[PDB]
């Protein structure tokens, strides 16, 4: 979930 | 694939380096008398296993932090496809920051910058995994006698991030024409700055793994005694990467 979500 | 190509390579690795290195180094160098006293040491030996575990967790999160910031201003990493960009920071963000450490290492005292102030390990016993501990002291040692620049950290740290070895690459040789590049640069940089020698001195891959490896292993010994406190306490990100 997370690190998905700070690469976008 | 030419040589001014490769000296401006250089100059955006330092400079996207910079941008995200979290503490400046002067601030770290002021600091370094900055230390912490005996009873505020007992302070924290006298603190819980689990309530230190958790402030650790969170500053080492802080940290990763930035170095996702670093991949993605790094010339390259974006280009790549979501499953790679993650398989690389999940492999390597905290080999990075086993890295970047060292700026906040002082060899002569054997301290490290910790919440304000300076400490030796003793500061950490409350963890209850003093093998971990040294461990990364002794890494953050030998690093610290290499002195390295800025720039050699800054194109260091961007060839352990970007490592075509890591399992899981779909586009594997993206990766090693990226990692290519980047080897050229760092080498390049040695080359015009009179450091060469450093290569032979430098970690052996063998040691980052191993490092990351002890992380894990001691956390899963915590996790086990503790498993309420990981998934109510401990940051998302850090249980990303390390559950
Ligand atoms: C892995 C756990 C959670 C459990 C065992 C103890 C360690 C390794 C502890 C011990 C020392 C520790 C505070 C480490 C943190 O992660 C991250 C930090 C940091 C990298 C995180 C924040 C960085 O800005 C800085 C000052 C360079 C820290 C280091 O100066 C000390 C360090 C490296 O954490």
């Amino acid at each position: 979930k997370i690190l998905h979500r700070l690469l976008q | 694939a030419s040589l001014t190509e490769i000296e401006h390579l250089v100059q955006s690795v330092c400079k996207s380096y910079r941008e995200t290195c979290q503490l400046r180094l002067e601030d770290l160098l002021r600091q370094r008398s900055n230390i912490f006293s005996r009873e505020e040491v007992t302070g924290y030996q006298r603190k819980s296993m689990w309530e230190m575990w958790e402030r650790c967790a969170h500053h080492l999160t802080e940290a990763i932090q930035y170095v996702v910031e670093f991949a993605k201003r790094l010339s390259g990493f974006m280009e790549l496809c979501q499953n790679d960009q993650i398989v690389l920071l999940k492999a390597g963000a905290m080999e990075v920051v086993l890295v970047r450490m060292c700026r906040a290492y002082n060899a002569d005292n054997r301290t490290v910058f910790f919440e304000g102030k300076y400490g030796g390990m003793e500061l950490f016993r409350a963890l209850g995994c003093s093998e971990l501990i040294s461990s990364i002291f002794d890494f953050s040692h030998s690093l610290s006698a290499l002195h390295f620049s800025e720039d050699e950290i800054a194109l260091y740290t961007a060839l352990v991030l970007i490592n075509a070895h890591r399992p899981g690459l779909q586009e594997k040789r993206k990766v090693e024409q990226l990692q290519y590049n980047l080897e050229l640069a760092f080498h390049h940089h040695l080359c015009k700055t009179h450091r060469q020698s450093i290569l032979a001195k430098l970690p052996p891959k063998g040691k980052l793994r191993s490092l990351c490896s002890q992380h894990v292993e001691r956390l899963q010994i915590f996790q086990h005694l503790h498993p309420i406190v990981v998934q109510a306490a401990f940051p998302p990100l850090y249980k990303e990467l390390f559950s």
